[PDB]
């Protein structure tokens, strides 16, 4: 439980688009997120916008990423948005 | 209890430390832009945006 | 002007194989390995190994990694090996 | 090879410090033996068993 993960209203909506195995997968992703904020290697996660506070990251979780949030200071994880395999 | 939460504590402090240890970066895809709205988002703490991940469904299979 | 860029024999086999539109990609990843010998925005590059000298790295060209070597004193950037999306 | 030659070791030398700040990090499925042995590959300087990248064509549509 270390950290509390929340997920934003619009990422909800767009994760009913995925396939039964993807949604499984972000379930997953949620489930580590809660013991490890940047599972770095199973998700090639990289630390966008890095500030002591809150950090901005992006995971690959394959046919697409997810862009979050981490407050280390009040143990908060927010799922900000989705975005595409990346178009390269 | 309070020496646990010390333990995880910690944790965290340790984790967050070998994040600031990771260099900032970002895809083509993402902009200083779409980063600022993110950081904003990320500071939005008005309820009506956000839902916990627990009581997200569990697989129909 | 800047790195010379090898290529493998062992590799060749497998870009043999490589979809038209992805052997393009790889032609542009070596271009860019040219000038900037670790490309990771555009490439999500990770090092894998760095010992300081003669490093590791590993890059995504879409739906395929590529594993290669820099040499910093050589100046010279060796493609070892291609490899799937990944996981088992 | 002259005072540009010199310039773009300078610039060699601030991109390798920029992979020296940078952590290493692996993929689930590359082992130490696989970077053991990738290691191994690299260090080959037989000139038979590489072609210069630069030989390939850009393809025609």
């Amino acid at each position: 439980m270390t950290y509390r993960v929340k997920i934003h209203k619009q990422v909800v909506k767009a994760l009913q688009s995925l396939p039964k195995a993807h949604y499984r997968r972000f379930l997953e992703f949620r489930d580590i997120l809660e013991y490890e904020p940047v599972p770095r290697e199973k998700f090639d996660v990289i630390k966008l916008e890095g500030t002591g506070d809150l950090d901005l990251y992006r995971a690959r979780l394959g046919d697409y990423r997810v862009i979050y949030s981490v407050n280390w200071k009040d143990k908060v994880i927010k799922i900000l948005k989705l975005k595409p395999r990346g178009r390269a | 209890g309070d020496v646990l939460k010390e333990l995880e504590r910690l944790k965290v402090e340790i984790q967050r430390l070998e994040a600031m240890l990771m260099p900032e970066e970002r895809d083509e895809d993402i902009t200083e832009e779409e980063i600022a709205e993110l950081l904003e988002l990320a500071r939005d703490e008005d309820p009506e945006n956000w839902i916990d991940a627990e009581e997200l469904p569990e697989p129909e299979d």
